[PDB]
């Protein structure tokens, strides 16, 4: 609620939300999408506005492998920086 | 008891008949095609249509008559004039037209003054004032004219309590209720009119980084309420003021008190708004 | 024993940031989006008492110028 | 209501051996005399007062009478007292010219010179109650603990003096001197304190002096003056800075060594006023 | 000989001993060529030099009645030098046509009065007098308006007597303007008609460069005056002059009473 608006993902609700580069968002963004996908809801407490928004949005991603174009033999959580837990949504 | 009697207004009244004969009288410069009769008859019965209740005159106009010396008492003691204006006004609609409210709002002043050029001189006087809108407020209603009693039972007056404090009424009573008593808040014989607040900031190409341009408060009261828009340079009418306020501990102080404290800053009015700049 | 009537759509349709005074104690339609909501307080409303004045009704909403015994309360938010 | 209990200790005559105490004295002329007059001659103004010599005096007057009340133990008992009691006593003996003393020279001994002046005629005329001895002083009376290397006379637990820890600080030390050890913290900025403040009237004039006691006062107005007073009516009265005695006012906090800290708990702050030179 | 309450700087004796000082190079050790420099431009302000009076003879003790008594002798030094204007004139006979050119107001702005040592040395003995400061501004506060002459009204009858502020107090009669009406009844102080003047406050750090290290400066609030306000911006490490003032402020809150120590501010006469 900026000086009430909804991020990519209350916007895009039914359709589908496009989103690249996961490995360069702040951390901030990416609890956002990871509850996003979770509860297929964003809940906003501020300012007094309190609700939950529903997002039920298709994410689609493009991410960019770890420094080269196939960083190891090793697997893909260890060949991408995302953490396996999101990885697994 | 017999009130013996008013006095005096003197100027006054001379710039009541200046006034009134000058949005009588033309007031036109041009001839063949105008741009001629008259402008201002032309202006108060186009007003008559919509009837919004306020009029828009031009100070050059006004400069043309005396020469700038009418213009000169409509300057520098302009805030005496202010129910003179209207009253005055007034007895020119009731000749000429047939639940009263009229804001008049001058305009086009002949030199733009800055935030900067802000001085205790300039106050009671017209000054147009150029800088960017920040933190517009909702609208919300002034409680103008009331009536606030009785205050003691029945005596229902309503009269003045047009400044702003907003106590009190019910003084100097009925006569008589000798009232004291209850103030007492009465809002539905009360007419109510505008406003909003708009914190005026200094454009950001003239002020010389490092600055902090320095924002100053201006009230819109009248009809131009709403006009103005946040990110935006705008142009106003002076009046310029001032409103008591509460000062932090060191002002460095320590200024008058009346005694039988006061602390004041300027807050700068406007009675008219464009989107100028 | 009170029944408070409705009143379907009356334009009006004055949206929000468009309100003067010329709307004050004058029935005018809104429209938009609620914020967090307070919870449901009982007010005060109806007063009375087995004596020992009468009922006072108070008020929306100023109250000036309490006993109370068996009140009717009505919800408030 | 408000019963009362006898005490051995006499101020009455301890004053009077106070006075027998300043310039009557051999051991080190004598050294009150010399002290008392350069700050007479307003070279110097802390006067600091040894309890050392206080202790070498009584055994003048004692064994080798003739015998007399203590004093060494009778200060730090109270020594809130003595600084408005043995301090007055410098007033009684002081050198009167002393030397050379002129008028401007100095700042604001000329306002006060002229107040005795035109007091004096004008209550001379007016025969044809006085300055408080606070307000004439521009010297400031300080007393220094007995460590000591003649502490050993001996009095034994006549010493405080002893260079105690914030912690073995107790509420039973209130009102006694007491020497204390840290670290200096927060060192607040000086500012100008209070005394006497002597306000200006207006019509019939004369002065008044508010005493400044503990740490805030409330300002009067009324007035005081019998003249301006009932005709006519209350004469209005104001504070002349010129005429006010400023003392130096520097306050500060210190927090303990640490090492006097035990195995447990937390450092502990104490506050300190500073007053004078 | 006039003598004037514990200032003690005469009136009718200063004002000749300063009207003679005119014409003078002399000495140094411009005067009259800068005056005459001033009166066509119409800025007022006469700017002085500091030190001027010191050695030269006569005066050598107003420099000290000045240093140890500037307030009056402000004022004092700016009737003599409108007088001095108007003895200026007569000798050309019929200038600037005519008369209202006298009629502007003029001041003297003293600068450079010994060397002080920064706020930190300061005495408390000395609240009256001229004193150098040195530091950068960290704020330019917004300008508050300042009472000079005070309006008045009645709900009878109503009339339209006002009386001047004078000293930092205002006093208005109880009852009553013309006439007579009378009643008791309060008066009616309007907020707005009355005069102001402009009254900056100005935040000075004591000179970062100079400081006990590593304790954090301490502030000196200089309130200013007049056309000194808003000449200024922030940030300023050169030096400012004007006289020392202590004030009671107000404490909790409320109940009228003085938190009995007196806060600090410099009056600051002049600015460079
Ligand atoms: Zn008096």
């Amino acid at each position: 609620v900026r000086k009430l608006e909804g991020g990519a993902l209350v916007l895009a609700d039914k359709g589908v939300c496009l989103i690249d580069e996961f490995d360069k968002m702040n951390d901030q963004d990416r609890t956002s999408i990871h509850e996003a996908m979770e509860q297929q809801s964003i809940s906003i407490s501020k300012a007094g506005i309190v609700t939950t928004l529903q997002a039920r949005c298709s994410i689609i991603a493009a991410a960019n492998p770890n420094g080269g174009r196939y960083n190891s033999t090793l697997p893909l959580a260890q060949n991408v920086s995302l953490t396996e837990p999101i990885l697994s949504r | 008891l017999n009130h013996v009697k008013k006095v005096d207004d003197v100027t006054g009244e001379k710039v009541r008949e200046a006034f009134e004969q000058f949005l009588e009288d033309f007031s036109v410069q041009s001839t063949d095609t105008g741009e001629v009769e008259k402008v201002y008859r032309a202006q108060i019965e186009f007003m008559k249509i919509y009837d919004l209740n306020t009029i828009y005159i031009d100070y050059q106009h006004l400069s043309m008559r005396e020469n700038g010396a009418l213009a000169m008492a409509i300057s520098e003691q302009y805030y005496r004039f202010l129910p003179f204006l209207q009253k005055g006004l007034r007895r020119v609609v009731r000749k000429y037209a047939p639940e009263r409210v009229f804001q008049i709002s001058f305009f086009n002043l002949p030199t733009v003054h800055r935030i900067r050029d802000i001085r205790s001189e300039k106050i009671g006087s017209l000054l147009s004032i150029s800088g960017t809108v920040t933190r517009t407020s909702e609208v919300r209603p002034e409680l103008y004219k009331a009536s606030f009693t009785c205050d003691m039972c029945r005596a229902i007056v309503d009269n003045v309590e047009q400044s702003f404090k907003y106590t009190e009424p019910t003084f100097c009573p009925n006569p008589s209720c000798e009232n004291r008593a209850f103030w007492t808040l009465n809002v539905t014989r009360s007419r109510f009119l505008d406003w909003q607040k708009v914190r005026i900031q200094e454009n950001a190409n003239e002020i010389p980084t490092g600055s902090m341009p320095r924002t100053l408060d201006v009230i819109l009261r009248g009809d131009s309420v709403e006009r103005a828009k946040p990110g935006d340079r705008c142009k106003f009418t002076g009046v310029e003021i001032v409103v008591p306020d509460v000062t932090q501990l060191g002002l460095p102080g320590v200024k008058p008190s009346s005694t039988l404290d006061l602390t004041y800053k300027i807050s700068f009015l406007a009675c008219h708004v464009i989107s100028i700049g | 024993s009170e029944i408070h009537v409705r009143i379907s759509d009356f334009p009006t349709i004055y949206s929000l940031r468009e309100l003067r005074e010329s709307n004050l104690s004058s029935l005018v339609r809104v429209t938009g989006v609620v914020t967090r909501r307070t919870g449901v307080f009982p007010q005060l409303k109806y007063v009375k008492f087995n004596c020992l004045l009468g009922p006072f009704f108070q008020d929306s909403n100023e109250e000036i110028r309490v006993n109370g015994e068996k009140t009717v309360y009505r919800n408030y938010q | 209501a408000l019963p009362s209990i006898q005490l051995p200790v006499d101020y009455n005559n301890l004053f009077n051996e106070i006075t027998d105490f300043l310039v009557t004295f051999k051991q080190d002329g004598p050294k009150y005399m010399a002290m008392l007059q350069k700050v007479a001659n307003r070279e110097l103004n802390s006067v600091i007062i040894d309890l050392d010599d206080i202790l070498q005096y009584q055994n003048e007057k004692f064994l080798q009478g003739t015998q007399a009340d203590d004093l060494v133990s009778a200060i730090q008992q109270n020594a809130n007292h003595f600084t408005e009691l043995f301090c007055r006593a410098i007033d009684n003996n002081m050198p009167l010219p002393t030397k050379e003393i002129d008028y401007k020279d100095d700042v604001l001994d000329v306002i006060l010179n002229q107040r005795r002046l035109r007091n004096e005629r004008m209550l001379s005329d007016r025969t044809n109650e006085l300055f408080p001895p606070n307000l004439t002083r521009r010297y400031f009376l300080y007393f220094k603990p007995l460590s000591q290397n003649c502490a050993r006379r001996y009095r034994k637990k006549a010493i405080s003096s002893k260079p105690l820890s914030v912690r073995q600080i107790k509420g039973d030390f209130l009102g006694q001197l007491i020497t204390v050890r840290g670290i200096i913290t927060r060192v607040s900025d000086v500012k100008p304190a209070v005394e006497v403040i002597a306000y200006t009237c207006d019509q019939c004039g004369y002065e008044v002096f508010q005493e400044v006691n503990s740490r805030t006062f409330t300002p009067l107005s009324e007035c005081t003056s019998e003249e301006c007073s009932q005709n006519q009516t209350k004469g209005q009265l104001f504070m002349s800075t010129r005429a006010s005695k400023f003392s130096a006012f520097q306050e500060c906090k210190i927090q303990e060594l640490s090492q006097q800290v035990p195995v447990g708990h937390i450092p502990r702050s104490l506050n300190i006023h500073v007053n004078g030179t | 000989l006039r003598i004037i309450w514990g200032t003690n700087v005469s009136i009718q004796e200063c004002t000749t001993n300063f009207r003679n000082f005119l014409m003078s190079f002399k000495y140094k050790f411009y005067y009259i060529k800068q005056l005459n420099e001033m009166r066509e431009l119409g800025t007022s302000n006469l700017n002085l030099d500091a030190r001027n009076l010191l050695a030269y003879k006569q005066t050598e003790d107003l420099y000290h009645q000045l240093l140890n008594y500037p307030q009056e002798v402000i004022s004092i030094m700016d009737q003599t030098i409108k007088d001095c204007m108007v003895s200026l004139i007569v000798d050309n006979n019929l200038d600037y046509d005519l008369d209202e050119i006298e009629t502007k107001f003029y001041k003297v702005r003293p600068y450079n009065v010994g060397s002080c040592k920064g706020m930190r040395e300061l005495n408390p003995n000395d609240i009256d007098k001229l004193i150098n400061l040195k530091g950068l501004v960290l704020r330019s506060t917004p300008v508050i308006p300042d009472m000079k002459v005070a309006f008045f009204k009645c709900n009878v009858c109503d009339h339209t007597m006002a009386v001047e502020i004078d000293r930092g107090v205002i006093q208005e009669p109880a009852r009553c303007e013309r006439i007579d009406c009378n009643e008791p009844n309060s008066m009616s102080l309007i907020h707005n008609r009355c005069s102001f003047a402009d009254k900056q406050v100005i935040k000075l750090q004591e000179t970062p460069d100079f400081v006990p290290d590593g304790q954090t400066p301490h502030s000196i609030s200089l309130c200013v005056y007049d056309e000194l306000v808003d000449s200024c911006r922030a940030g300023d490490r050169i030096e400012v002059t004007g006289t020392f003032r202590s004030i009671p402020i107000r404490a909790n809150s409320r109940q009228r009473v003085l938190k009995s120590l007196y806060k600090t501010y410099v009056d600051v006469v002049h600015v460079k």
